RNA sequence: GGUGAAAUUCUUGGAUUUAUGAAAGACGAACAACUGCGAAAGCAUUUGCCAAGGAUGUUUUCAUUAAUCAAGAACGAAAGUUGGGGGCUCGAAGACGAUCAGAUACCGUCCUAGUCUCAACCAUAAACGAUGCCGACCAGGGAUCGGCGGAUGUUGCUUAUAGGACUCCGCCGGCACCUUAUGAGAAAUCAAAGUCUUUGGGUUCCGGGGGGAGUAUGGUCGCAAGGCUGAAACUUAAAGGAAUUGA
């Protein structure tokens, strides 16, 4: 029977995003990102570009390798978040459960925006 | 990616600059064969329930 | 008092020489050499510096280990407290 | 109390200009 | 070494009994207090016992760099090692040394509870050349340091020159042979900033 | 690497819910640094939601580490109980008290656990106040009790018994009933638990908890 | 100047609280003068909600929202968030 | 890395990321409030000990001990510092990238002192309520913090109760708000900035045009920085406040 659990992790800064196809232990099968193509900078963070990244992930995971259940886990919030999450449906990926757990602020309070990140 | 279905209803403007009259794209769902989310481009404000032809769409 | 403003010990020793910064450290540790201290054992304000790291109480005759210039030290307090706490919890 | 940036500037210049006669240059 | 060792007198007879003499002094020790030396000894300052039976996080003075060598780590005044880790580990007790190094040493190796006495010794200044002389006289050192510049070119590589200067780069290779090997030997850096203690990682 | 990678289906122990956990790929079991013997002690987190079916445990992931493998079927025992961030973030709303506590306890064989417990004042009939606060030293009296109560209920026969209480969170709720006579308590959950001072593996004993 | 009964600004037998640093710039601000705003918000969207739940196990889940208090340096809040200005009477709110 | 946009800078010396331990040093989010305490500066994890302080209660005791102050004494954020521990984080100067005619900056990147702690210095801050301390009086109302009193109230279930949390009303002493302000004020505002033209409650400190100048000089002190005390020549008709109307 399909035991079916396999996390994908999206490592986000406001400036840019990349997807790492991790797993339940967290070792990566593969990773891919945009910037081999034309748009660079905060145009990656952009929602249209984010879709392109997301599908590139998913396609390896299902059909070729053949895990089916998956958690999406993200790190702090971008504009891209809605686009990534929506496109998981059109990846033909079945969310086993979805839990985001970006890392909480806990008073890592120092001037250089150490705190400034987090959630 | 993206199919190509007749028409398209704008679900709601995902933001932009704006205030009054919304220059930049909007997120649309196809009017029939629902639940395909893409960003299609408009000039001007737009409302949900609006009908616009997205001929080739993509 | 007499021809004394503050106090000295070692300032008077020098003459003009040595300097203001240098006397700060050593004045504190030479007053400590002179300094009477209270014995744990007898409780009298007897204890005097026998030698470097060695303290001796004259009346009861008890000889005690301590810092070079001074009876104890800040470091000594820290070291004993942690050892006693660890001993207390483990023995339980 | 202590006022304003007039005294801030002149504090820095207070001992500097006394010492700028020993230096000269 | 200009610091005390406590005279501990063991006196018990038999004939082959071996006894007597100077265990290293620790802080807070008094005359007429009893000292216990061995495996199942009570945890009090000045007692010496295997490091395994001493709990983690506990300040010690003396450690053995293999059993029976009697005291290797922390013996100079106001210094102490702190036993950092153990766990139920038969093989290894880990000790953070006063150098800051984390050292794998057998759990059988003895250590004495407390810190070594006579602390603060070196911290406050001599304030005489003559005070410096007396300390160095009693120990093995020849007292005055003549600079390499002040020496003749025949005697010393840095010597010679009309004006005072060291002629060449001070830093010489570690691999360099005896005679050649002078100055700051194999310096990782020089000039005054931002180093740290010996910092191993595990 | 993909056309060489193993497949491990990961198995839960006996005392637990559904035995299935997930699917991994690693990299071929090549001699010298075998994929089996190599890893193991990595972490597998599956929500109690996906194991009890219900959403009355929609959060609460559980850390399991593998100690033994038997031919590409990887066993696991309890090595922690974890929590989501989103659960703490909900719960803790403004205008009300926190009541905080930490516990350290070992069990019969010395598997180390850290138990937590958080609590709010519970609303009373007829409240006007948007706040409703306890009085701090009053809170502290509660805190002291929590540690004692959890310890007494706990430190019995290893992971085993305690774990099966933890999952439907029985332990927490029993506290609330007795305590309410002096001061409320709300929620009260196990929350997190890590082992960080394990005894020994005791491989024989582990297989009792496997079938 | 003094138009305010509130004195300087949020200082009532204290003068200094205990500092938070802005999310935006990381400037120190005492808590009562900070400006905190509840952004309890879904991960998804309006539209996104539908898509996820169709292609997911379990009926809807719960959806595990994101909760953040947002810290501003005063200036930061003016540029987008809630400051905007006011009319004189409603400022006592 | 980074941002508005880039680059220095870091990248098979497979980073970034990921997990597990351990070490190191820091800090106590959200909770944490027109809410607390402490002389003030200031002070948030738990627990123990040790002494401490206010409020409150008191047919206990003393009986005018009091009030407030030159002098004099104690404590006194930060930075700088003296020496150790210690250096995680961040980070003056410097050094780098853009921007810039210059940019030495904001902004980006590296980062030393330092930040931390301990024994020492030091004595200053928008150290503020920009509002001396103390006392009596003049005006309505509701919160909340603390204690006390009254309820055959609620919850509690404490064997039962008393308590305690909650709801209450009364109340001492609070931090303050609210709305009117009798009245003050130049107005803005203010239950004190009222009770000073109704001119004199007790005590003390300070100012007495703006600049020069808070410097010069002397005395004093400080480890040092420099502080504290603190003029005058000479200049000159406004400096400054609040509100109001333009731009």
């Amino acid at each position: 029977i399909f035991a079916s659990f396999n996390d994908t992790f999206i490592h986000v800064t406001d400036l840019s995003g990349r997807e790492t196809l991790v797993r339940i232990t967290g070792g990566m099968k593969v990773k891919a990102d945009r910037d081999e193509s034309s748009p660079y900078a905060a145009m990656l963070a952009s929602q249209d570009v984010a879709q392109r990244c997301k599908e590139l992930g998913i396609t390896a995971l299902h059909i070729k390798l053949r895990a089916t259940g998956g958690n999406k886990t993200k790190t702090p919030g971008p504009g891209a978040q809605s686009a990534l999450r929506a496109l998981a449906r059109s990846g033909m990926k079945i969310g086993r459960i979805e839990d985001v757990t970006p890392v909480p602020t806990d008073s890592t309070r120092r001037k250089g925006g150490r705190r400034g990140r987090r959630l | 990616m993206d199919t190509q279905v007749k028409l398209a209803v704008v679900v709601k403007v995902m933001g932009r600059t704006g205030s009054r009259g919304q220059v930049t794209q909007v997120r649309v769902k196809f009017l029939d064969d629902q639940n395909r989310l893409i960003m299609r481009n408009v000039k001007g404000p737009v409302r949900e329930g609006d009908i616009l032809t997205l001929l080739e769409s993509e | 008092m007499t021809k004394r403003t503050k106090k000295a010990g070692i300032v008077g020793k020098y003459g003009t020489r040595y300097g203001a910064s240098l006397r700060k450290q050593i004045k504190k540790m030479e007053v400590s050499q002179h300094s009477k201290y209270f014995c744990e054992f007898c409780g009298k304000f007897a204890v005097k510096r026998k030698a470097v790291g060695i303290w001796g109480c004259k009346d009861c005759g008890k000889v005690k280990a301590g810092g070079a210039y001074t009876m104890n030290t800040a470091s000594a307090v820290t070291v004993r407290s942690t050892i006693r706490r660890l001993r207390e919890q483990t023995e339980a | 109390m202590r006022a304003k940036w007039k005294k801030k500037r002149m504090r820095r210049l207070k001992r500097k200009r006394r010492k700028m006669r020993q230096r000269s240059k | 070494r200009g610091a005390p060792l406590a005279k501990v007198t063991f006196r018990h007879p038999f004939r082959y009994k071996h006894q007597k003499e100077l265990f290293v002094a620790a802080e807070g020790m008094y005359t007429g207090q009893f000292v216990y030396c061995g495996r199942r000894a009570t945890l009090s300052i000045g007692n010496v016992l295997p490091i395994r039976s001493v709990p983690e996080g506990a300040v010690v003075c003396n450690v053995e760099h293999h059993v029976g060598d009697r005291g290797v780590f922390a013996r100079a005044s106001g210094d102490y090692a702190i036993v950092i880790s153990h766990n139920p580990d038969n093989g290894t007790s880990r000790i953070k040394l006063p150098s800051g190094a984390k050292k794998i040493v057998p759990s059988s190796c003895r250590a004495m509870i407390g810190q070594v006495a006579g602390g603060g010794r070196t911290e406050k200044p001599m304030l005489k050349a003559g005070n410096a002389y007396h300390k160095y006289r009693v120990k093995r050192n020849c007292w005055p340091k003549v600079r390499g510049v002040a020496m003749n070119p025949v005697e010393h590589p840095h010597g010679g020159g009309n004006h005072q200067h060291i002629g060449h780069a001070s830093t010489v290779r570690r691999d360099a042979p005896p005679g050649q090997k002078v100055g700051l030997i194999a310096a990782r850096r020089t000039g005054r900033l931002r180093g740290q203690a010996a910092a191993t990682a595990a | 690497p993909f056309a060489k990678k193993d497949w491990y289906d990961i198995k839960a122990p006996s005392v637990f819910n559904v035995r299935n956990i997930g699917k991994t790929l690693v990299s071929r079991t090549q001699g010298t640094k075998i994929a089996s013997e190599g890893l193991k002690h990595r972490v597998f987190e599956v929500s109690l939601a996906d194991l009890q079916n219900d959403e009355d445990q929609a959060y609460r992931k559980i850390r399991l580490r593998a100690e033994d493998v038997q031919g590409k079927n990887v066993l696991t025992n309890f090595w922690g109980m974890s929590f989501t961030t989103d659960k703490l973030r909900s719960l803790v709303k403004k205008w009300q008290t926190l009541i905080e506590a930490h516990v350290d306890v070992k069990t019969t064989d010395g598997y180390m656990l850290r138990l937590f417990c958080i609590g709010f004042t519970k609303r009373r009939p007829n409240q006007v106040k948007r706040t409703c606060y306890a009085q701090a030293s009053q809170i502290r009296q509660i805190r002291r009790k929590m540690v004692e109560i959890m310890a007494n209920q706990a430190s019995s026969c290893d992971l085993k018994e305690l774990v099966s209480k933890f999952i439907p969170e029985v332990i927490g709720k029993e506290i609330e009933k007795a305590t309410s006579s002096i001061f409320p308590l709300q929620n009260v959950f196990v929350r997190k638990v890590k082992i960080l001072k394990a005894p020994k593996f005791d491989l024989g004993k582990l297989m009792e908890v496997h079938g | 100047t003094f138009k305010r009964r509130n004195g300087g600004r949020n200082k009532h037998g204290r003068g200094h609280v205990k500092y938070i640093r802005c999310s935006n710039c990381a400037k120190c601000c005492p808590k009562d003068k900070a400006i905190k705003r509840f952004q309890v918000r879904n991960i998804v969207e309006q539209a996104a909600i539908r898509d996820v739940q169709e292609a997911c196990v379990h009926d809807g889940y719960v959806l595990p929202k994101l909760y953040a208090k947002v810290h501003h340096c005063v200036s930061c809040a003016i540029h987008a968030h809630i400051v905007r200005v006011r009319s004189r009477e409603n400022r006592r709110d």
